[PDB]
């Protein structure tokens, strides 16, 4: 067959063509100096993962202007494209997806630029292939799947017509706006709050029993774990019962990263200084743990000795003592006991 | 969490100058070494404080790429006070400053205030620009001048909150 342009799917064209290959090598260098730069300033007071998402989210947004310029297609005014997942919280590693979306406020605009995304996707994909980098889930979050106006994209979650509603609604509602367009974003993480039949799976309450009940800690006599499942979990599922308790956000999506909650616990006096410290310990060592092991094994490699993990697992198990304190002061605000 | 005004202030000036760290200092209150250029258009949130008035500040950090100068150029017209960053270790970011106060001009609102930033005023040994030539040009067009640190922390709160002054006694009239 024929050689493929730049947003050519790889099962139909292995091959670029010598234009779209120097295009491609120029993506993958960007990719490998953000990697570079991160070793080489080690010890910077920013971290290896905040200093990644910034580096993606720039290296992304070009491929998006290269892909509307490339296509002959212009960027509607009124199109927002969020980041979801470990992304949008800044506790991506390097091997982590690309979970994105879009949010236009015609359904008209997804006809224009529904093939921009195609074609995006496309791309990340042949990306994926080469670097195990940056995978475009064709299943989970991704701008072709999840594209449309707040009533579409709300309209997904009411009805069946996406597979794992409550996923979908917690990647919508922990969501980061990528172009400075964040008011349909807004409109429809209201809308999901709005839903009396998604009342209780949005609750600060339903967030803390997440860390306490589903991500539980490992068996006894575990000689393995995971720093996914058994600690950066329940660190995730606290942060959003938090976030949720005190009404905190910014519409930038600051709030969103572990630091930014801490910040805002911080400045307001949310919790004790004791409390946060521990949240904020047990972060920085998961995630040096977390980021380290995707480097070495260049995958998303999550399994650890249960003895490096020992220090970590037993501050998980204090804030879920904790967790467990919060939903009963819950429960015993909204019975409000007199005398 | 209460707002009295919406301020939205504007970032511009050559790629490098440090027009994203000044804003990284302002709003985080950190240093990033590391040149990771801007794309297209970013912004930050900080509510502050004025006359007991909470003032949230919408600040756009435009990429100082020429690739991106149509993009930037549409939100001159949006901004309520517009900061013109060069680094005092390039003579060029430094000379370009009367092309970027020429575009405001052009494609700003009438009374838009204005402040130029020196920036990464710490690195003395490679200054090309001195202080007093900063001052000269700014008092030329009667427009405030700091010089000003990411890095070290300098003049970067005072810059804001002098730029957020000077909206904020503008409308109060
Ligand atoms: N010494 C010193 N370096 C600084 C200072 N501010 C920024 N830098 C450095 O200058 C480089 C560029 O900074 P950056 O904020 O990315 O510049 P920018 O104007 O946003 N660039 P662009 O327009 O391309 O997005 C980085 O290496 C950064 O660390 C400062 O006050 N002092
Ligand atoms: O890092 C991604 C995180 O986002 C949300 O919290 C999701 O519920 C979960 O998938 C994860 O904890
Ligand atoms: O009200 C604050 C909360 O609102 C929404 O649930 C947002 O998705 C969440 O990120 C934020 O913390
Ligand atoms: O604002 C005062 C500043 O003056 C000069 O710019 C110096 O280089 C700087 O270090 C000092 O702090
Ligand atoms: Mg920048």
């Amino acid at each position: 067959h024929m050689f493929g342009s730049l947003y050519s799917d790889e099962r139909d064209k292995p091959l670029l063509s010598p234009t779209a290959q120097k295009k491609f090598e120029e993506y993958q260098n960007k990719l490998a100096n953000l990697s570079k730069i991160i070793r080489e300033n080690e010890g910077n007071e920013v971290s290896p993962w905040q200093e990644w998402e910034n580096g993606l989210r720039q290296i992304y947004k070009e491929m998006i202007y290269d892909a509307f310029d490339a296509l002959g297609v212009e960027m509607p005014k009124d199109m927002e494209v969020h980041f979801a997942g470990s992304l949008a919280k800044a506790q991506a590693t390097e091997y982590s997806d690309l979970d994105a979306f879009v949010i236009v406020k015609n359904d008209e605009d997804i006809k224009k630029v529904k093939p921009v995304f195609d074609a995006l996707n496309n791309l990340c994909q042949r990306i994926f292939t080469a670097s195990n980098q940056i995978y475009p889930d064709p299943i989970g979050i991704n701008p072709s799947r999840l594209i449309g106006t707040p009533d579409d994209l709300f309209g997904m979650l009411k009805d069946g017509m996406v597979a794992d509603v409550e996923a979908t609604a917690m990647s919508i509602l922990t969501s980061k706006p990528v172009l400075p367009r964040y008011e349909c974003g807004e409109e429809l993480r209201d809308k999901i709050k709005q839903e009396p039949s998604f009342s209780n799976m949005v609750s600060a309450k339903k967030f803390y029993n997440k860390a306490i009940k589903d991500f539980t800690a490992p068996k006894e006599g575990a000689e393995v774990v995971s720093v996914k499942t058994h600690i950066m979990r329940p660190i995730d599922f606290m942060l959003m019962g938090l976030r949720e308790e005190f009404n905190l956000y910014s519409e930038d999506g600051a709030h969103l990263s572990a630091p930014g909650t801490i910040r805002l616990l911080r400045e307001k006096n949310l919790l004790p200084e004791e409390q946060i410290a521990r949240i904020e310990s047990v972060y920085n060592q998961a995630m040096s743990k977390r980021f380290e092991l995707h480097a070495e094994h260049k995958k998303e490699h999550d399994e650890m000795p249960y003895s490096d993990a020992k220090a970590m697992l037993d501050e998980v198990a204090k804030i879920r003592e904790l967790g467990v304190q919060r939903v009963t002061r819950i429960e015993n605000l909204e019975n409000a006991k007199k005398l | 969490s209460h707002m009295d005004y919406l301020f939205k202030l504007l970032l511009i000036g050559d790629s490098g100058v440090g027009k994203t760290c000044v804003l990284f200092r302002f709003s985080e209150d950190a240093f990033n070494s590391t040149f990771i250029s801007t794309i297209g258009i970013d912004f930050k949130i900080r509510t502050i404080e004025l006359d007991g008035k909470r003032i949230k500040l919408q600040i756009w950090d435009t990429a100082g790429q020429e690739r991106f100068r149509t993009i930037t150029t549409a939100y001159y017209r949006g901004a309520m006070g517009i900061m013109l960053v060069y680094d005092i270790t390039n003579e060029k970011s430094f000379d370009n400053i009367r092309n970027w106060i020429r575009n405001i001009e052009e494609h700003a609102s009438a009374d838009v205030e204005k402040m130029i930033l020196g920036n990464k005023c710490d690195v003395n040994d490679k200054r090309q620009v001195s202080k007093e030539r900063g001052e000269k040009l700014a008092l030329d067009y009667g427009i405030k001048f700091m010089e000003t640190s990411a890095k070290a922390n300098i003049n970067v709160e005072n810059a804001f909150f002098t730029l957020a002054r000077d909206i904020k006694a503008k409308m109060d009239k």
